Protein backbone atom coordinates (compact mmCIF):
# COMPACT_ATOMS: atom_id res chain seq x y z
CA UNK A 1 0.00 0.00 0.00
CA UNK A 2 0.95 3.67 -0.29
CA UNK A 3 1.52 5.82 2.80
CA UNK A 4 2.91 9.32 3.35
CA UNK A 5 5.82 10.49 5.48
CA UNK A 6 5.90 14.18 6.38
CA UNK A 7 9.45 15.51 6.71
CA UNK A 8 9.85 18.59 8.87
CA UNK A 9 11.16 20.72 5.99
CA UNK A 10 7.62 20.35 4.59
CA UNK A 11 8.39 17.79 1.90
CA UNK A 12 6.05 14.79 1.97
CA UNK A 13 7.76 11.57 0.93
CA UNK A 14 5.57 8.75 -0.37
CA UNK A 15 6.30 5.17 0.69
CA UNK A 16 5.26 1.72 -0.52
CA UNK A 17 4.84 -0.76 2.34
CA UNK A 18 2.72 -3.67 3.61
CA UNK A 19 0.64 -3.83 6.85
CA UNK A 20 2.86 -6.69 8.02
CA UNK A 21 5.99 -4.55 7.61
CA UNK A 22 7.83 -3.61 10.81
CA UNK A 23 8.68 -0.09 11.97
CA UNK A 24 12.35 -1.07 11.62
CA UNK A 25 11.75 -1.78 7.92
CA UNK A 26 10.06 1.57 7.26
CA UNK A 27 12.85 3.63 8.82
CA UNK A 28 15.23 1.64 6.63
CA UNK A 29 13.06 2.59 3.65
CA UNK A 30 13.12 6.28 4.57
CA UNK A 31 16.88 6.07 5.00
CA UNK A 32 17.11 4.28 1.66
CA UNK A 33 15.49 7.26 -0.05
CA UNK A 34 16.33 10.24 2.16
CA UNK A 35 19.61 9.26 3.78
CA UNK A 36 18.49 9.88 7.36
CA UNK A 37 19.84 7.15 9.71
CA UNK A 38 17.12 4.86 11.19
CA UNK A 39 18.28 5.69 14.72
CA UNK A 40 17.76 9.42 14.17
CA UNK A 41 14.16 8.48 13.35
CA UNK A 42 11.06 8.66 15.58
CA UNK A 43 7.74 7.79 13.94
CA UNK A 44 4.52 9.48 15.09
CA UNK A 45 0.94 8.60 14.11
CA UNK A 46 -2.34 9.70 15.72
CA UNK A 47 -0.30 11.17 18.57
CA UNK A 48 1.58 7.92 19.31
CA UNK A 49 5.25 7.00 18.87
CA UNK A 50 5.77 3.91 16.71
CA UNK A 51 8.12 1.24 18.10
CA UNK A 52 10.65 -0.69 15.98
CA UNK A 53 9.42 -4.14 17.00
CA UNK A 54 5.74 -3.76 16.16
CA UNK A 55 4.23 -3.78 12.67
CA UNK A 56 1.99 -1.33 10.78
CA UNK A 57 -1.18 -3.39 11.34
CA UNK A 58 -0.49 -3.16 15.08
CA UNK A 59 -1.37 0.54 14.89
CA UNK A 60 -4.17 0.09 12.31
CA UNK A 61 -2.25 2.15 9.78
CA UNK A 62 -4.15 1.94 6.50
CA UNK A 63 -3.58 3.11 2.91
CA UNK A 64 -2.71 6.80 2.40
CA UNK A 65 -2.13 7.25 6.13
CA UNK A 66 0.15 10.17 6.91
CA UNK A 67 2.95 9.29 9.34
CA UNK A 68 4.75 12.10 11.16
CA UNK A 69 8.52 11.77 11.58
CA UNK A 70 10.37 13.49 14.39
CA UNK A 71 14.14 13.72 14.45
CA UNK A 72 15.76 12.93 17.80
CA UNK A 73 18.84 15.05 18.43
CA UNK A 74 21.82 12.74 18.49
CA UNK A 75 25.12 13.81 17.04
CA UNK B 1 37.34 0.46 10.31
CA UNK B 2 37.98 1.64 13.92
CA UNK B 3 41.09 3.64 13.01
CA UNK B 4 41.39 7.38 12.33
CA UNK B 5 44.02 9.13 10.19
CA UNK B 6 46.22 11.70 11.83
CA UNK B 7 46.85 14.98 9.96
CA UNK B 8 49.72 17.28 10.82
CA UNK B 9 49.29 21.03 10.46
CA UNK B 10 51.30 24.15 11.27
CA UNK B 11 49.25 25.48 14.17
CA UNK B 12 50.70 28.56 15.89
CA UNK B 13 54.13 27.72 14.59
CA UNK B 14 53.98 24.16 15.87
CA UNK B 15 53.55 20.80 14.28
CA UNK B 16 50.19 19.76 15.57
CA UNK B 17 48.04 16.70 14.93
CA UNK B 18 44.34 16.68 14.25
CA UNK B 19 42.15 13.67 13.59
CA UNK B 20 40.14 13.15 10.42
CA UNK B 21 36.72 11.50 10.45
CA UNK B 22 35.05 8.53 8.74
CA UNK B 23 31.66 8.90 7.05
CA UNK B 24 29.45 9.22 10.13
CA UNK B 25 32.39 8.57 12.44
CA UNK B 26 32.84 9.38 16.15
CA UNK B 27 32.27 13.11 15.88
CA UNK B 28 31.75 14.12 19.47
CA UNK B 29 34.95 12.37 20.49
CA UNK B 30 36.61 13.98 17.51
CA UNK B 31 35.28 17.45 18.27
CA UNK B 32 36.58 17.15 21.78
CA UNK B 33 39.93 15.43 21.02
CA UNK B 34 40.79 17.85 18.24
CA UNK B 35 40.38 20.73 20.65
CA UNK B 36 42.69 18.99 23.09
CA UNK B 37 45.28 18.43 20.33
CA UNK B 38 45.09 22.07 19.18
CA UNK B 39 45.63 23.15 22.78
CA UNK B 40 48.56 20.75 23.07
CA UNK B 41 47.03 19.24 26.22
CA UNK B 42 47.43 15.94 24.45
CA UNK B 43 50.51 15.17 22.37
CA UNK B 44 51.20 12.53 19.74
CA UNK B 45 54.66 11.44 18.57
CA UNK B 46 55.70 13.07 15.18
CA UNK B 47 55.28 10.00 12.96
CA UNK B 48 51.82 8.99 14.15
CA UNK B 49 49.83 8.42 11.03
CA UNK B 50 46.89 6.54 12.56
CA UNK B 51 45.17 6.27 15.92
CA UNK B 52 42.45 4.14 17.44
CA UNK B 53 39.33 4.94 19.42
CA UNK B 54 40.90 3.21 22.43
CA UNK B 55 44.03 5.42 22.31
CA UNK B 56 41.85 8.53 22.05
CA UNK B 57 39.94 7.37 25.12
CA UNK B 58 43.24 6.90 26.91
CA UNK B 59 44.48 10.38 26.08
CA UNK B 60 41.07 11.79 26.99
CA UNK B 61 41.20 9.90 30.28
CA UNK B 62 44.51 11.53 31.07
CA UNK B 63 42.89 14.94 30.66
CA UNK B 64 39.71 14.30 32.61
CA UNK B 65 41.34 12.47 35.49
CA UNK B 66 44.16 15.00 35.80
CA UNK B 67 41.78 17.88 36.36
CA UNK B 68 41.87 19.45 39.85
CA UNK B 69 38.89 21.28 41.46
CA UNK B 70 38.48 25.06 41.98
CA UNK B 71 35.27 18.53 46.95
CA UNK B 72 32.05 16.50 46.44
CA UNK B 73 30.23 18.28 43.61
CA UNK B 74 33.43 17.94 41.55
CA UNK B 75 33.89 14.19 41.90
CA UNK B 76 30.29 13.49 40.89
CA UNK B 77 30.75 15.36 37.62
CA UNK B 78 33.92 13.49 36.78
CA UNK B 79 32.23 10.07 37.02
CA UNK B 80 29.27 11.27 34.99
CA UNK B 81 31.85 12.24 32.43
CA UNK B 82 33.49 8.80 32.63
CA UNK B 83 30.15 7.06 32.28
CA UNK B 84 29.43 8.96 29.08
CA UNK B 85 32.75 8.32 27.28
CA UNK B 86 31.48 5.39 25.22
CA UNK B 87 28.65 7.53 23.86
CA UNK B 88 31.31 10.05 22.76
CA UNK B 89 32.09 7.59 19.99
CA UNK B 90 28.67 6.20 19.06
CA UNK B 91 26.43 9.23 19.32
CA UNK B 92 25.54 11.73 22.01
CA UNK B 93 22.07 13.00 22.98
CA UNK B 94 21.55 16.75 22.93
CA UNK B 95 18.47 18.76 23.69
CA UNK B 96 18.70 22.38 22.62
CA UNK B 97 16.66 25.33 23.84
CA UNK B 98 15.91 27.91 21.17
CA UNK B 99 16.55 30.90 23.42
CA UNK B 100 20.33 31.20 23.12
CA UNK B 101 23.45 29.75 21.53
CA UNK B 102 24.50 28.17 24.85
CA UNK B 103 21.04 26.94 25.81
CA UNK B 104 20.70 23.14 26.18
CA UNK B 105 18.81 20.95 28.61
CA UNK B 106 21.62 20.13 31.03
CA UNK B 107 22.52 16.46 31.09
CA UNK B 108 25.52 14.30 32.14
CA UNK B 109 26.41 14.18 28.43
CA UNK B 110 27.04 17.93 28.50
CA UNK B 111 29.25 17.57 31.61
CA UNK B 112 32.37 16.41 29.73
CA UNK B 113 32.42 19.67 27.93
CA UNK B 114 32.08 21.63 31.11
CA UNK B 115 34.94 19.82 32.89
CA UNK B 116 37.35 20.46 30.03
CA UNK B 117 36.37 24.12 29.98
CA UNK B 118 34.97 23.62 26.46
CA UNK B 119 31.93 25.73 25.55
CA UNK B 120 29.14 23.94 23.81
CA UNK B 121 27.13 25.87 21.19
CA UNK B 122 24.31 25.64 18.69
CA UNK B 123 22.77 28.29 16.43
CA UNK B 124 19.20 27.02 16.28
CA UNK B 125 17.59 30.21 17.54
CA UNK B 126 14.02 31.50 17.26
CA UNK B 127 13.96 34.94 15.59
CA UNK B 128 13.35 37.69 18.22
CA UNK B 129 11.81 39.84 15.49
CA UNK B 130 8.72 37.56 15.50
CA UNK B 131 6.94 37.75 18.87
CA UNK B 132 4.37 35.16 17.87
CA UNK B 133 7.16 32.58 17.39
CA UNK B 134 9.05 33.77 20.44
CA UNK B 135 5.89 33.35 22.56
CA UNK B 136 4.95 29.98 21.06
CA UNK B 137 8.36 28.34 21.43
CA UNK B 138 9.06 30.15 24.71
CA UNK B 139 11.70 28.52 26.94
CA UNK B 140 10.87 25.02 25.65
CA UNK B 141 13.65 22.66 24.68
CA UNK B 142 13.37 20.72 21.43
CA UNK B 143 12.05 17.65 23.26
CA UNK B 144 9.37 19.68 24.98
CA UNK B 145 8.52 21.48 21.75
CA UNK B 146 7.63 18.28 19.88
CA UNK B 147 5.50 17.09 22.80
CA UNK B 148 3.67 20.40 22.97
CA UNK B 149 3.11 20.44 19.22
CA UNK B 150 1.37 17.09 19.72
CA UNK B 151 -0.80 18.17 22.64
CA UNK B 152 -1.84 21.26 20.67
CA UNK B 153 -2.81 19.22 17.62
CA UNK B 154 -5.31 17.28 19.78
CA UNK B 155 -6.92 20.37 21.30
CA UNK B 156 -9.71 22.38 19.73
CA UNK B 157 -8.91 25.29 22.03
CA UNK B 158 -7.93 28.11 19.66
CA UNK B 159 -5.00 29.29 21.76
CA UNK B 160 -3.32 25.91 22.00
CA UNK B 161 -4.10 25.18 18.37
CA UNK B 162 -2.48 28.45 17.33
CA UNK B 163 0.55 27.94 19.58
CA UNK B 164 1.14 24.51 18.00
CA UNK B 165 0.86 25.70 14.41
CA UNK B 166 3.36 28.47 15.01
CA UNK B 167 5.75 26.00 16.70
CA UNK B 168 5.28 23.66 13.77
CA UNK B 169 6.22 26.20 11.16
CA UNK B 170 9.15 27.28 13.27
CA UNK B 171 10.52 23.70 13.09
CA UNK B 172 9.63 23.43 9.41
CA UNK B 173 11.34 26.66 8.35
CA UNK B 174 14.43 26.20 10.52
CA UNK B 175 14.99 22.51 9.90
CA UNK B 176 18.62 23.19 8.90
CA UNK B 177 19.08 23.86 12.64
CA UNK B 178 20.96 27.09 12.06
CA UNK B 179 19.34 30.54 11.82
CA UNK B 180 20.54 34.02 10.90
CA UNK B 181 19.90 35.16 14.46
CA UNK B 182 21.81 32.12 15.79
CA UNK B 183 24.63 33.01 13.45
CA UNK B 184 24.69 36.66 14.63
CA UNK B 185 24.55 35.70 18.29
CA UNK B 186 27.31 33.10 17.85
CA UNK B 187 29.39 35.84 16.27
CA UNK B 188 28.83 38.23 19.16
CA UNK B 189 28.86 35.61 21.94
CA UNK B 190 31.87 33.37 21.11
CA UNK B 191 35.24 34.74 22.23
CA UNK B 192 38.30 35.27 20.00
CA UNK B 193 40.59 32.30 19.91
CA UNK B 194 38.43 30.10 22.06
CA UNK B 195 37.99 26.56 20.86
CA UNK B 196 34.51 25.15 21.32
CA UNK B 197 32.10 22.51 20.14
CA UNK B 198 29.28 23.39 17.78
CA UNK B 199 26.21 21.14 17.41
CA UNK B 200 24.24 21.19 14.12
CA UNK B 201 22.30 18.53 12.15
CA UNK B 202 23.46 15.74 14.44
CA UNK B 203 27.11 16.60 13.94
CA UNK B 204 29.57 17.96 16.47
CA UNK B 205 32.31 20.22 15.13
CA UNK B 206 35.35 21.91 16.52
CA UNK B 207 34.67 25.61 16.30
CA UNK B 208 36.57 28.80 16.74
CA UNK B 209 36.19 32.48 16.19
CA UNK B 210 38.97 34.39 14.56
CA UNK B 211 38.89 38.09 13.74
CA UNK B 212 35.09 38.10 14.26
CA UNK B 213 34.80 35.26 11.76
CA UNK B 214 33.51 31.77 12.72
CA UNK B 215 35.23 28.62 11.48
CA UNK B 216 34.78 24.89 11.69
CA UNK B 217 37.86 22.67 11.73
CA UNK B 218 37.99 20.56 8.57
CA UNK B 219 38.13 16.89 9.54
CA UNK B 220 36.93 15.46 6.21
CA UNK B 221 39.18 12.52 5.26
CA UNK B 222 39.12 13.73 1.67
CA UNK B 223 41.45 16.60 2.55
CA UNK B 224 43.97 14.54 4.53
CA UNK B 225 46.72 15.26 2.00
CA UNK B 226 45.98 18.97 1.69
CA UNK B 227 47.75 20.76 4.53
CA UNK B 228 46.51 24.11 3.27
CA UNK B 229 42.87 23.16 4.01
CA UNK B 230 42.27 23.44 7.76
CA UNK B 231 39.35 25.80 8.42
CA UNK B 232 35.95 26.08 6.78
CA UNK B 233 33.61 29.09 7.10
CA UNK B 234 30.65 28.55 9.27
CA UNK B 235 28.64 29.94 6.39
CA UNK B 236 24.93 30.27 6.89
CA UNK B 237 22.53 28.98 6.03
CA UNK B 238 23.66 27.35 2.73
CA UNK B 239 26.02 28.30 -0.13
CA UNK B 240 29.68 28.26 -1.17
CA UNK B 241 32.02 27.98 1.81
CA UNK B 242 35.61 29.22 1.64
CA UNK B 243 38.56 27.22 3.04
CA UNK B 244 41.41 28.62 5.05
CA UNK B 245 44.77 27.35 6.15
CA UNK B 246 45.92 27.03 9.76
CA UNK B 247 46.53 30.74 9.91
CA UNK B 248 43.00 31.57 8.73
CA UNK B 249 44.17 32.70 5.31
CA UNK B 250 42.38 31.70 2.11
CA UNK B 251 43.77 28.41 0.89
CL1 LIG C 1 41.03 27.82 23.80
Amino acid sequence: MQIFVKTLTGKTITLEVEPSDTIENVKAKIQDKEGIPPDQQRLIFAGKQLEDGRTLSDYNIQKESTLHLVLRLRG
Amino acid sequence: PDFYCVKWIPWKGEQTPIITQSTNGPCPLLAIMNILFLQWKVKLPPQKEVITSDELMAHLGNCLLSIKPQQLNFQQNVDDAMTVLPKLATGLDVNVRFTGVSDFEYTPECSVFDLLGIPLYHGWLVDPQSPEAVRAVGKLSYNQLVERIITCKHSSDTNLVTEGLIAEQFLETTAAQLTYHGLCELTAAAKEGELSVFFRNNHFSTMTKHKSHLYLLVTDQGFLQEEQVVWESLHNVDGDSCFCDSDFHLS
